[PDB]
């Protein structure tokens, strides 16, 4: 959780809470790795003349999902929110599909999204050995990168603790190392892009190839930097943690504001209803069904209509 | 009197907005034991000075040193207010508390010139008194700041010797209820953190603990 | 968090994001690109005459600075990205005042010529 | 197609309340001690109203100076209830306040808003098993000062339980 | 505006900007909105109250010999709102309160029937019927209090014969939903003309 | 000017309602009365 | 113009990358973002020309804030004392940022060392307070120990001991580094032996020597008997001379400059010895170097236990507040309560 200082140790309410939550143990059980039993295979969710969406549901005990976009022309694949307890099915799928992994998109840097990121990059680069995989992320998530170890402390992920994150290594946006004159696997990662919060419909896109454009949208509230993917030609909205089936993201975590989440839900009203929204957790829905049957959006627009200047919406129990 | 409302802007969260911004979080602070009955420097906020506390001489030791004094066991009065002293403790010398940090900086000749009695040697026993033992405790800390090996404190000196009911009149500085404190007036931090520090869960007479971080308990539900 | 309250790395620590390049290793530019980005050649201060201008010169790294309206806003953050002689801080300058006329004849010269003009001339 | 979000023109302020799941909260049924109205069960609505009238009030937590909890024991020793306190007339309250209770003029002033509104002493159901929620609606004389709403009809002491059965008590 | 002599250049240049874009906009009308027939609109240039006035003659049966002419007067006070409670308090809803005097045949609060109505969300909400002066009951009942006079009960609680007789008395007087729309239109024009005078008067005060 | 040809639709600013006060376009400091002294 | 709640006026696009072009911004477009229309009565503008390139700096601090804004957020220096101190306060904040990123994250993998720590909750004893080294640094550590065990086992604190352990452990961290920018941060963590602070001490030493020649010039010319190393006394002598002749109201009492000539000579002798072990030149040592090696090993042994003794002090307070309340219990006493144990009339 947090650092045990003098005030937290001399508090009886802390021991009372640790007795009430966890019984006689007092220590929270972590979020473990999914074993090789009760693990499902990779499903091909969508097939189109342009792209192919292949995904796997409940790949963590955080109950997150793992998706990959495949360009049919250029044979280039793109993982979004790379968090799978077994990134060996995905590397075998890429190698048996004759695909090239060039980038990994990250919506936000919570632990349910970047827990197995070094495993993804290492196994896919090792298969590429028989240009490295880049990472696309927003720099505000820097504040959630530094607490990757602490989040690995509380959720019992001890083997992923002592791992330098690839977003922390020196990119082209950073100063370079002045090495002794007498190496480049970790010293410089030239394939790295930093997304900007000024997202527009004109130039805020990634050229995926074959005329397919992936517009990233800056939508905070669950994170200081939270980037959705929008494919208007395929009507596909990778929302990440902003919007789910009949629910929205949490605000009861640090660096999460309810009015930022309300503005992020309000910047979504110009998309058509047949846009399939694809969340980071749970089952996928459409944006029209979320306009009709989601109570968080109903409360947001009702507070906006009755005259609330600072409309604050958000969940306190749900997905991280 | 008459239950003045205080001009601090602390407030409990409402029933409409969600709980957000968990990089600061107030919770109720309840320690294990009560400390209000104890001596003032034996309480919770002075625990780090616990090894700095002078050894206690008691009433029977003080009566035995009244009857049978020693040449180098110096009894020293640390009371400051001359209007509140009415009797003389026997074999005592007047060294008021608010001068002690200067008084031990003098030489022996300057001590004799500025106080009329000789400066005690660093191996001599020094015994301090006050009304309640509070000015004598601070004076004992100032005497132990210099390298004085044997410094003792009679807690409740004058009030148990002469049976008086006095006090050293320690203020324990608490802001007046018109004085608005720091975190309300200031742009030192962002607005979310300013709103989340100024909130509290319950009445504002008890103590609270500020959490610098929090993670959601995913294993409950 | 409580670890990021007092700087470095605090909220209003404006130098925690990065440093400037401060190197001739890229963007070799000409005299016209320096002239178009002069402070003194801008429109909004060309017709401004009541604010006070100060022209100073470093004797260690040999830079020429001009500061306007420092008497009304004396910010100590001004010039924090200066990066004196060999990656040193801007506390190492020891600036000396120069006039308006000898700022123009020294603005075009390189830093070694400025240091030679200071040491062996005037 | 862009579907509009279904809202309303006139909405009650109760619908502005917060739930962490944005859903209807659980209403757990009360414990088995409240199944029969007895002398142990009669004065639990009187105890919580006097507890709230002495505690802290508001978002700024204004402490009520007059402690009305000291008069709880002498009220239940006389056998009078909170529902029976609303049935007393004006002349029966001056006898009760001055002779028996010895209520001072400021303690009488902090209790009178609870008697002026005729608050229904019905324990509402809540998400927990132990309920400290009393219905604060104003009662009517046709339904025994029980406010006649949500099933509080003239003998209902607790929400979800049976009637008073005044032949026993 | 030299900055040595004038330290308020951030405000005087901003208010000179706000003079032009309030005049260079084409959404505003130069002419006042046209009132319904008979109504004459007065407005003092300094205040925020504008007055309406018309004469009227009712429908009088043949048994009576003479129809007395009436005096209809409209009094509108502009709505005030506090921005210090924003963004904490909610957005206050825009409504247009006005007063409708009726005097039979000389001031506003002597022998006059006063009815207060609220134009909110495209409809009139009649609130109170205030009397001023000595009237006949059934005896004489005098309402000589002009500030704290008895305004009558609110019409949500009033008796049904009082309601339908009043609306028949109000629809005959041509006071209805289309008349309240003009009061919503004329008060917007009055507040717009006061705002450009407020910007003009503020530039003379700050620059002096 | 229609909505799809607007500057607000170039970004993700909605068509009508409460202004997004924490959007980066609304956090951008405007001084239009001094614009003629700088960019003229 | 004036805005209404809920009503917005739509405006056309410029069709140049949106409001912020993600592809890039040219020099003439960024020139207008550079000289943005700030109000010039509350704006300071500044540019510096450094040979090839020049840097522009513009700050605007508003008028509705200067009574409530922090002194750190709005670093206004209304005096030359605030200018020199406010720059030096912002010196160390920036310098720790640009140095600290070289050894933590965004550092080279040979420049990142971690410590393992474990403190017993009952006995309050530190168990396994070691460093986390790699295979290259451990070969340096056993090259250190096998030489010194071959020299100190024949003559002379036991058999199982590590000779000059806190000196070689501080030198093994510096040895395994590959960046000189990450090397100087470890020299700063190890008693501040970095070249930034040693050139700072060398600058103040030559300034005191240049002031020592000035006081020597004044006292010889006035009279026409001195201490040995006058450069330590010269800041105190010159502070009186300016106070005596009338230019200056304060004479100095600060004796921190005394002993600094021998202190800074020891610091550069400590630094030269630290470089001598990293290049594996410890097979011969002068007797002056051997006295410095014993002193620096105990000085480096106590700086790595600063944080562990802080947590040791908090663990003292933890076991203190768990003690039994009251004056005690009669079961666990050797002394009666109302008297001293050394009282002659002890046993009644
Ligand atoms: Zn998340
Ligand atoms: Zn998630
Ligand atoms: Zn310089
Ligand atoms: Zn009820």
């Amino acid at each position: 959780s947090y650092t045990p200082n003098l005030t937290s140790l001399t508090n009886q309410v802390n021991r009372s809470e640790r007795l009430r939550k966890w019984g006689s143990a007092g220590v929270p059980p972590g979020v473990p790795r999914i074993p090789r039993l009760e693990a499902k295979g990779i499903a091909i969710l969508h097939e189109s003349p342009k792209v192919i969406l292949a995904g796997r549901s409940r790949c963590n005990n955080f109950d997150s999902n793992q998706y990959m976009l495949i360009n049919k022309a250029t044979k280039r694949c793109l993982l979004v929110d790379a968090s799978d307890d077994w990134p060996d099915d995905w590397a075998a799928f890429i190698g048996a599909s004759d695909l090239t992994l060039t980038h990994v998109f990250l919506t936000h840097c919570h632990i349910d999204n970047i827990i197995n990121l070094n495993a993804f990059l290492t196994i896919c680069g090792s298969r590429q050995k028989q240009d490295e995989i880049g990472v696309m992320w927003c720099p505000a998530e820097e504040c959630w990168v530094q607490n990757f170890k602490r989040s690995c402390e509380r959720y019992g992920r001890f083997e992923e603790m002592h791992q330098v994150l690839p977003m922390m290594c020196r990119s082209l946006y950073t100063p370079q190392h002045l090495v002794d004159p007498v190496r480049n696997a970790r010293h410089l990662r030239r394939n790295d892009v930093l997304l900007s919060a000024a997202t527009n419909r004109a130039t805020s896109f990634i050229d995926f190839g074959n005329g397919v454009l992936l517009y990233y949208i800056f939508s905070p509230g669950h994170s200081p930097g939270h980037m959705m993917l929008h494919i208007p030609t395929e009507r596909i909205l990778f929302s990440g943690d902003l919007l789910f089936f009949n629910k929205v993201g949490r605000v009861d975590l640090p660096w999460a504001t309810g009015v930022r989440l309300a503005e992020s839900l309000r910047l979504l009203e110009a998309l058509p209803d047949n846009t399939v929204v694809v969340p980071g957790h749970g089952r996928m829905t459409t944006l029209g069904r979320e306009r009709r049957e989601n109570k968080a959006l109903q409360q947001c627009y009702q507070r906006q209509e009755i005259g609330k200047q600072e409309v604050s919406v958000g969940f306190n129990e749900g997905y991280l | 009197q008459a239950d003045r409302r205080t001009r601090h802007h602390m407030m409990v969260d409402g029933q409409i907005n969600p709980r957000e911004w968990f990089n600061w979080h107030p919770k109720e602070y309840q320690p294990w034991y009560f400390d209000r009955h104890k001596f003032l420097y034996e309480q919770r906020q002075y625990a780090q000075f616990h090894h700095l506390l002078c050894h206690q001489v008691y009433l029977k030791d003080m009566l035995h040193l009244m009857r049978y004094p020693e040449p180098y066991t110096h009894i020293i009065d640390c009371r400051t207010s001359t209007q509140k002293m009415h009797r003389w403790v026997p074999h005592s010398l007047w060294l008021p508390r608010d001068e002690v940090e200067y008084a031990l900086q003098l030489s022996a000749d300057e001590f004799l010139d500025m106080y009329g009695f000789r400066k005690p040697d660093k191996s001599d026993d020094v015994i301090l008194l006050s009304h309640n033992g509070i000015y004598s405790e601070q004076a004992g800390w100032e005497w132990k700041k210099q390298f004085f090996q044997h410094v003792y404190n009679y807690r409740g000196g004058t009030n148990e010797l002469f049976g008086e009911s006095y006090s050293d009149m320690n203020v324990s500085d608490v802001l007046s209820p018109w004085k608005g404190p720091f975190p309300q007036s200031g742009v030192f931090v962002d607005k979310w953190s300013k709103r989340k520090v100024l909130t509290r869960t319950g009445p504002f007479d008890r103590q609270y603990e500020m959490q610098d971080f929090a993670l959601p308990d995913l294993e409950l539900e | 968090s409580r670890s990021t309250v007092f700087g470095p790395g605090s909220l209003y620590s404006f130098t925690k994001f990065g440093s400037f390049n401060r190197s001739p290793t890229n963007c070799t530019l000409n005299k016209r690109m320096k002239d178009i980005f002069r402070l003194e050649n801008q429109k909004h201060i060309r017709n401004d005459f009541d604010r006070e201008r100060r022209y100073r010169m470093c004797t260690k790294c040999g830079i020429t600075t001009v500061t306007i309206n420092f008497n009304n806003v004396p910010s100590a953050r001004v010039g924090l990205w200066g990066r004196c002689a060999d990656d040193k801080d801007y506390t190492h300058h020891r600036m000396v005042d120069i006039t308006q006329r000898e700022y123009e004849v020294l603005r075009e010269s390189p830093v070694e010529k400025r240091l030679n003009w200071w040491r062996y001339e005037r | 197609k862009v579907s509009k979000v279904p809202t309303r023109s006139v909405i009650p302020a109760d619908a502005l309340r917060y739930h962490p799941r944005y859903s209807v909260p659980r209403k757990m049924v009360l414990s088995n001690t409240f199944n029969v109205v007895g002398e142990n069960n009669r004065y639990t609505s009187l105890k919580l109203i006097l507890e709230k009238l002495s505690g802290h009030v508001g978002r700024r937590q204004y402490k009520m100076l007059c402690n009305l909890e000291k008069h709880y024991d002498k009220l239940k020793d006389e056998g009078i209830d909170w529902h029976e306190l609303k049935w007393l007339s004006r002349e029966e309250l001056i006898v009760l306040f001055d002779k028996v209770l010895h209520l001072t003029r400021t303690e009488r002033a902090a209790l009178l808003p609870a008697i002026e509104a005729k608050v229904c002493g019905v324990l509402r159901q809540t998400d927990s098993r132990h309920s400290t929620v009393v219905c604060m609606n104003r009662g009517n004389a046709n339904h025994g000062w029980r406010c006649g709403r949500n099933g509080h009809t003239n003998d209902v002491y607790f929400e979800g339980k049976a009637k008073a059965n005044t032949a026993a008590l | 505006l030299p900055p040595s002599d004038f330290p308020e250049n951030a405000l005087l240049k901003c208010i000179e900007k706000e003079i032009e874009d309030e005049a260079l906009r084409l959404d505003k009308e130069e002419c006042p909105p046209p009132p319904p027939t008979g109504w004459e609109m007065y407005h003092a240039p300094g205040t925020s109250v504008f007055y309406g006035r018309r004469w009227w003659l009712p429908a009088t049966a043949s048994a009576e010999t003479r129809a007395t002419p009436e005096r209809h007067t409209i009094r509108v006070q502009l709505t005030k709102r506090d921005p210090s409670l924003d963004p904490e308090c909610d957005v206050r809803g825009e409504h247009f309160p006005f007063s409708f005097f009726v005097q039979r045949a000389l001031g506003l609060y002597d022998q006059s029937i006063e009815v207060r109505a609220d134009f909110v969300d495209g409809e009139l909400l009649v609130d109170n019927v205030v009397f001023h002066g000595t009237f006949k009951t059934g005896e004489e009942v005098r309402y000589n209090n002009i500030f704290n006079g008895y305004p009558g009960p609110n019409l949500d609680e009033a008796e049904e014969e009082v309601l339908d007789g009043l609306q028949a008395w109000l629809a005959e007087r041509c006071v209805d939903d289309q008349f309240g729309e003009f009061v919503g239109q004329y008060s917007v024009w009055v507040e717009q003309q006061e705002y450009e005078m407020w910007l003009k008067r503020l530039r003379d005060f700050v620059a002096a | 000017i229609a909505y799809e040809d607007s500057f607000e639709y170039e970004e993700y600013i909605p068509a009508g309602g409460s202004p997004l006060a924490h959007h980066w376009t609304e956090m951008t400091p405007s001084f239009s009365y001094l614009e003629d002294e700088f960019f003229g | 113009a004036r805005r209404k709640w809920g009503q917005k006026t739509w405006s056309p696009t410029a069709t140049n990358g949106g409001a912020a072009p993600a592809n890039g911004v040219s020099a003439q477009e960024a020139l207008q973002i550079a000289y943005r229309p700030m109000p010039p009565s509350q704006t300071v503008e500044y540019e510096e020309d450094f040979g090839h390139n020049l840097m522009i700096h513009r700050e605007y601090i508003s008028k509705r804030c200067r009574d409530r804004v922090s002194f750190e957020l709005s670093a206004l220096s209304y005096s030359n004392l605030e200018l020199r101190r406010g720059q030096e306060h912002l010196a160390g904040i920036m310098n720790r940022e640009r140095r600290g990123v070289s050894v933590g994250a965004s550092g080279a993998p040979d420049d990142q060392v971690q410590m393992q720590t474990d403190v017993d909750a009952n006995s309050r004893e530190v168990l396994s307070a070691r460093y986390l080294f790699n295979e290259r640094r451990l070969q340096f550590c056993d090259r250190f120990q096998n030489f010194f065990q071959s020299k100190l086992e024949n003559s002379a604190n036991g058999h199982e001991k590590q000779h000059l352990f806190s000196l070689m452990e501080a030198c093994a961290v510096i040895f395994g580094c590959e960046t000189e920018a990450a090397r100087e941060t470890y020299y700063r963590m190890f008693l501040g032996l970095d070249s930034e602070t040693l050139l700072e001490e060398d600058e103040a030493l030559r300034n005191r020597i240049a002031d020592a020649k000035l006081v020597q010039r004044v006292l010889e010319n006035n009279k026409g008997n001195l201490p040995e190393e006058f450069e330590e006394y010269a800041p105190l002598y010159k502070a009186y001379i300016t106070h005596a002749v009338g230019k200056g109201p304060v004479a100095s009492y600060d004796i921190s400059t005394l002993g600094s000539t021998g202190l800074t000579a020891e610091r550069r002798r400590w630094r030269t010895l630290m470089e001598k072990i990293v290049r594996e030149d410890y097979h011969t040592m002068t007797e002056v170097e051997q006295m410095d090696a014993i002193v620096l090993n105990e000085q480096l042994h106590t700086v790595k236990f600063f944080d562990l003794k802080i947590g040791d002090a908090i663990r003292d307070i933890l076991q203190l507040l768990q003690r039994e309340t009251g004056v005690g219990s009669s079961v666990n006493r050797d002394t009666p309560v109302g008297i001293s144990p050394n009282n002659p009339e002890r046993r009644v």
